[PDB]
RNA sequence: ACGGGGAAUCAGGGUUCGAUUCCGGAGAGGGAGCCUGAGAAACGGCUACCACAUCCAAGGAAGGCAGCAGGCGCGCAAAUUACCCACUCCCGACCCGGGGAGGUAGUGACGAAAAAUAACAAUACAGGACUCUUUCGAGGCCCUGUAAUUGGAAUGAGUCCACUUUAAAUCCUUUAACGAGGAUCCAUUGGAGGGCAAGUCUGGUGCCAGCAGCCGCGGUAAUUCCAGCUCCAAUAGCGUAUAUUAAAGUUGCUGCAGUUAAAAAGCUCGUAGUUGGAUCU
């Protein structure tokens, strides 16, 4: 078929700049943060399905 | 940083020290000076002398 | 034709035990069959048996205490060294707590534990648990 | 049934040797026709010159124009069709330029929609396609 | 290869030299001499690795070229000279004599001997033959040839050589009941009384030996070196008397020695 | 030919199943509880315990009076007792199979520095060890994974040169005192 | 296809690899033939031919990096024309000389080990803590975090000095000086439908562009493409291609199958092969 459309969608999408955000911790501190999130303090545990990236 | 471990020799005289010590350990004391030429210069001079015969070998370099 | 009369004997005992019967007829009998039966009986797996003496070859009636889960033969009779006995008894036995591997040995026909006690190997005849 | 005899080692070994040839993977590996027929000649990657850009129609359940290139391998001169993975990445490749090509991931087998294509372009002009796609590097003029 | 080899890789060196692996690529190739390459201790290993009298091979050469080292009563300046079993090393400057004697682990111990013992050495006669118009000749493991030996001395016996003159002064026959060391094999360095010799014509005779603690082992006849008549050695023995402790007894002895300190 | 040695060894093993929720949770719990940098520290301690268990198992297949079984089991049990993982009462090879990974994790220098009151938390313990504040006997130890032996446990102090253990205030305190 | 010691993987059994530093062999562009010597059919010896090739005043002369660097070529694919005989050893007439053997540095994300990228406190907040069978009157002797909040402490990355190291150096170690609050001294590589950890959130595209190892996604609410935010997997590492091992009891000795899924010869005889009944204190 025709090769005219090659960077069609990638070129035609509106370019949105990455937002500025503070750096994430690394190494033992990042794992400490993960451990605290998963295990130490967890309120919404009442027998329902919750995911770490739930948008609802 | 507590401590440093090394090795040491104490010779009976300075003459025995000059006789038995490695030349670099004598040079560290100022009692020896090595050749100022390099290995490269000596090797190329030797291979050049190889091309001449007789007393002309001393007349090289 | 029939080779390994011990194989036939052990398979007949196995099938009779599965059928729940209290006695099994084994023919022909042989020295190896009798020694294997004695090994099985010293551990309480079969109970007393009787040798019907024909004038050609033996017959045996084995009383069957319902304890035999499985008696089997290994063909061919692989030669087994003491260092290789654990692998055989790990492949053939259901547990390390019970079950025996029978070996023919220069010291006689006997189970693997007693073969270890006599510090000797041999040829694997079969197993029972 | 199989032979169970103390002296059947020759029969068992010969039977295994013969019946291993009826295994597709073993015969392909040990026969030599596959290595002769392999364009890379057993290599993981290969360099070629982009002869042209082609568009391959995806197989019937799907509808797309997969952008590939016909390249000719430097090592042996064979003509290969190599997929150009991401989008707009065909704009980075220009005809008659050097390209480093790898397998498509299925050991000489077509992948997904693209029929008869078992190679993908990894580098073009000695700079990776991933660096060009993300803007890390640019085409050398 | 063409002609003889002149190097020895450090890892192909005999393990009883206890050479490490990171010092260099090469081990000191023993010179040709009285003892075999794998059954000897070169002078450099003795003076540097065992005695720590030198730190490098240059210092070993410096010691040897001052003619301070005697081997079997003769000054040797070859730092790779092969010193082997029963050989006496005399350093008169420091006034110390050693006899190269195997450990129970198969290693040449640093065994110091008295200057009176350093006057002689035991030698296992390797062969007896007649040559030179009826003159009997004797060849030992040390490779020294002795003319006119005692007519009773046979192969596998042990003679005593006075190093000053190098002639036989005594001999032990190879008999059952005589003390012997093992100079090769798995039982290398073990000392015990010969129990019986099983003969295999056309093959290797096996000699059975019983330790002083009652442990019985066996070796080939070529590995047996008669040490003393009866159970009394004619040489000094190392701290371990040829009794090879098992690893359990070695562990127990080490633990007892450690717990006795502090 | 070189005078170099190429004896090198990998100290861990990657799990067979990369994304397994139960294993991920267990490993994260260990990491957070013991202040570990990553999953490789868990896998390293797991590999150590696995090799110990394999040796103990292979010894348990030998005869009870086997010289090698006696010698090497005694050595292995002595080694496990020496680092405090095993108790002196349980000197049987069967008790090796009952050991857990946490048993070895308690014996790290980080865990002991936290548990002896030298640090406020396990992460404070790690940064204290990494900053040359901790010594065992007279040796300033800098490795968090240093496995403390039973007789080295009572000699974990606070370093004679650290600001917390003998003087010479640090860069920050000296700079601030100079400022005012 | 150099062989072996060995390597990878591996429940048991196995499968694959081993040009590669140790041992043995072979070769020095291809063959062949020798001289000397104890030892060579030697190539950093010679003689010739074959291929290639250097200088030439055209008469002649001189070649052999599969040694160490380095260059070209080949390719997916691999480092300095460095320093030294100080170490390990070797050779010599030799304690002294020589060694691109070897050692030392340079390049090095082959690979392996250790291991930073923050820790703590207060403040506001949240959570539990038999908190009274509901509202900060018994809720700070515990714990968490967007906290660009507030504080002091602690550090080595780095720069630099003196030692130390070493032939001489470097590096590490050791002092000392400066060195952290977006501690901007900034962690990445892949992914987020399932397999398989992680969003049917927002915008764009509209069977296009593309994704997708496989099943599939995309035709106007795309959880799958292109992006933003968020999340999660490993982490100074992660992705891809290829070969290989396990998974593969899909080569089955352990341990597979053959009625219909692939499969028992049309049927007998029959040699080798394989396997062969009881019995002898």
């Amino acid at each position: 078929g025709s090769l005219a459309r090659a960077g069609k969608v990638r070129g035609q999408t509106p370019k949105v700049a990455k937002q500025e955000k503070k750096k994430k911790k690394t190494g033992r501190a990042k794992r400490r943060m993960q451990y605290n999130r998963r295990f130490v303090n967890v309120v919404p545990t009442f027998g329902k399905k919750k995911g770490p990236n739930a948008n609802s | 940083g507590g401590k440093t471990t090394g090795f040491g020799m104490i010779y009976d005289s300075l003459d025995y020290a000059k006789k038995n010590e490695p030349k670099h350990r004598l040079a560290r004391h100022g009692l020896y000076e090595k050749k100022k030429t390099s290995r490269k210069q000596r090797k190329e001079r030797k291979n050049r002398m190889k091309k001449v015969r007789g007393t002309a070998k001393a007349n090289v370099g | 034709v029939r080779m390994n009369v011990l194989a036939d004997a052990l398979k007949s005992i196995n099938n009779a035990e599965k059928r729940g019967k209290r006695q099994v007829l084994i023919r022909p009998c042989s020295k190896v069959i009798v020694r294997f039966l004695t090994v099985m009986m010293k551990h309480g797996y079969i109970g007393e048996f009787e040798i019907i003496d024909d004038h050609r070859a033996g017959k045996i009636v084995v009383n069957l205490t319902g304890r035999l889960n499985k008696c089997g033969v290994i063909s061919p009779r692989f030669d087994v060294q003491l260092k290789d006995l654990e692998k055989w008894q790990n492949n053939l036995l259901p547990s390390r707590q019970f079950g025996f591997i029978v070996l023919t040995t220069s010291a006689g026909i006997m189970d693997h534990e007693e073969a270890r006690r006599k510090h000797t190997g041999g040829k694997i005849l079969g197993f029972f648990f | 049934g199989k032979c169970r005899g103390l002296r059947t080692a020759r029969k068992l070994r010969s039977h295994r040797r013969d019946q291993k040839w009826h295994d597709k993977q073993y015969k392909k590996a040990h026969l030599g026709t596959a290595l002769k027929a392999n364009p890379f000649g057993g290599a993981s990657h290969a360099k070629g010159i982009v002869l042209e850009k082609v568009g391959v129609e995806a197989k019937q359940p799907n509808s797309a124009i997969r952008k590939c290139v016909r390249v000719q391998l430097i090592k042996n001169g064979k003509k290969i069709t190599a997929f150009v993975p991401n989008d707009g990445c065909l704009n980075f490749i220009e005809e008659n330029d050097e390209v480093l090509v790898a397998g498509f991931g299925r050991k000489g087998h077509a992948v997904g929609d693209i029929p008869g294509v078992r190679f993908k372009v990894v580098k073009v002009a000695n700079v990776s396609l991933l660096a060009l796609y993300k803007g890390k590097k640019e085409r050398p003029r | 290869a063409r002609g003889p080899k002149k190097h020895l890789k450090r890892v192909a060196a005999p393990k009883h030299w206890m050479l490490d692996k990171l010092t260099g690529v090469f081990a000191p190739r023993p010179s040709t001499g009285p003892h075999k390459l794998r059954e000897c201790l070169p002078l450099i290993i003795f003076l540097r690795n065992r005695l720590k009298y030198a730190l490098t091979g240059d210092e070993v050469k410096k010691i040897c070229m001052q003619r301070f080292i005697k081997i079997d009563g003769k000054v040797r300046t070859d730092i790779t000279y092969p010193a082997g079993f029963m050989d006496v090393i005399s350093i008169d400057k420091t006034g110390e004599n050693f006899r190269l004697i195997y450990d129970t682990k198969g290693r040449f111990a640093v065994h110091r001997i008295t200057p009176e013992e350093a006057k002689y050495k035991l030698c296992k006669v390797r062969k007896i033959f007649v040559g030179t118009k009826g003159i009997p000749h004797l060849v030992t493991h040390d490779a020294r040839t002795i003319r006119y030996p005692d007519p009773l001395i046979k192969v596998n016996d042990t003679i005593q050589i006075d190093l000053e003159t190098g002639k036989i002064t005594d001999f032990i026959k190879f008999d059952t009941g005589n003390l012997c060391m093992v100079t090769g094999g798995a039982n290398l360095g073990r000392i015990g009384v010969i129990t019986n010799r099983e003969r295999h014509p056309g093959s290797f005779d096996v000699v059975h030996v019983k330790d002083a603690n009652g442990n019985s082992f066996a070796t080939r006849l070529s590995n047996i070196f008669v040490i003393g008549k009866g159970n009394k050695p004619w040489i000094s023995l190392p701290r371990g008397k040829g009794i090879r402790l098992t690893i359990a007894e070695e562990r127990d002895k080490r633990l007892a020695a450690k717990q006795s300190s502090g | 030919p070189v005078a170099r040695s190429w004896v090198c060894r990998k100290t861990y093993v990657t799990p067979r199943r990369p994304f397994e929720k139960s294993r991920l949770d267990q490993e994260l719990k260990l990491i957070g509880e013991y202040g570990l940098r990553n999953k490789r520290e868990v896998w390293r301690v797991k590999f150590t315990l696995a090799k110990i268990r394999k040796a103990a198992r292979e010894l348990l297949t030998l005869d009870e009076k086997d010289p090698r079984r006696l010698f090497e089991g005694n050595a292995l049990l002595r080694r496990l007792v020496r680092i405090g993982v095993l108790d002196e009462g349980k000197m049987k090879l069967d008790y090796i199979l009952g050991l857990k990974i946490e048993d070895f994790l308690e014996r790290r220098l980080q865990t002991q520095v936290f548990k002896l009151g030298l640090a406020k938390s396990i992460h404070h313990a790690r940064v204290l060890i990494r900053q040359r504040h901790i010594r065992v006997r007279k040796q300033v130890v800098n490795i968090p994974s240093f496995i403390v032996r039973l007789d080295s446990q009572k000699h974990i102090d606070f370093s004679l040169r650290s600001p917390y253990g003998g003087g010479r205030p640090g860069r920050v305190k000296r700079k601030n005192a100079k400022k005012g």
